[PDB]
């Protein structure tokens, strides 16, 4: 199987986030390889002067969306949606605009900048 | 004795390969064929993994070869690590 | 995860003589009480004490 690019729900996306090691993290320009399912991410990354190579052994790209899309699967961050062609997609829904990447404590939800140095 | 069982296994594998080739011909030219039911059911199903849908059955997995699945991502795993102990 | 009494910008935690583990990382700590000025992860050992 070879990954393909899709442009559905493009107008509902504010930005993109990266998932590494099962935990979402911010994206830096120095990263060189990703797994991508979107075509607008090329314009998102090129405007910042970055280039990358597509491979399955690299962190996935997920789009921050303002619309409730997909369904929740236990153990997986965000939501999962499957395209009409069988390809799966990942999104980060939110309730309020001031949301980055949120992790779960046993009692409350707190945002974080780095998983290794947070109460996550 | 063992040779008969080996030949039976080879023939079963050849039949499975023939079914896979029929599925490939279906994906190329249509097609109403043997593997239609499994893929049609799996596309509309909410099972993101093939293990829960096919329940480990060989023909169901063979018919589903070539489609995207959640199991294909190795980056989603998280190996448990024990930190350094002391000085 | 250990018991806590305050969460937010400042945290206070209590520990026992047993190892605690979180998502993908298990660590060993000794019994005691720790106070942090930031919401970072805290455990009772020499590494965090430094």
């Amino acid at each position: 199987h070879v990954m393909s690019k899709h442009t559905d729900f493009s107008s509902e996306i504010i930005g993109y986030k990266a998932i590494d090691g099962g935990v979402t993290r911010d994206i830096a320009s120095t990263d060189t390889c990703f797994a991508n399912k979107h075509a607008d991410f090329d314009t998102w990354f090129s405007q910042r002067g970055g280039s990358y190579t597509n491979d399955k052994a690299c962190p996935l790209i997920a789009a921050v969306i303002t619309r409730e899309v997909g369904f929740v699967v236990p153990g997986l961050p965000g939501t999962i949606l499957r395209t009409t062609n069988g390809d799966f997609l990942h999104f980060l829904p939110r309730v309020f605009s001031a949301v980055g990447n949120i992790c779960y404590t046993p009692s409350k939800l707190i945002e974080y900048t780095d998983f290794a140095t947070s109460a996550c | 004795i063992i040779i008969w069982f080996l030949l039976l296994s080879v023939c079963l594998g050849s039949l499975i390969y023939s079914t896979a080739a029929l599925g490939v011909l279906m994906s190329n030219l249509g097609m109403p064929s043997y593997c239609t039911g499994y893929r049609e059911g799996y596309l509309n199903s909410t099972n993101v993994t093939i293990a829960t849908y096919c329940t480990g059955s060989i023909p169901c997995s063979v018919c589903l070869s070539g489609l995207d699945s959640l199991d294909t991502y190795p980056s989603l795993e998280t190996i448990q690590i024990t930190i350094s102990s002391f000085k | 995860f250990p018991n806590t009494y305050l969460e937010g910008s400042v945290r206070v935690v209590t520990t026992f003589d047993s190892e605690y583990c979180r998502h993908g990382t298990c660590e060993r700590s000794e019994a005691g009480v720790c106070v942090s000025t930031s919401g970072r992860w805290v455990l009772n050992n020499d590494y965090y004490r430094s």
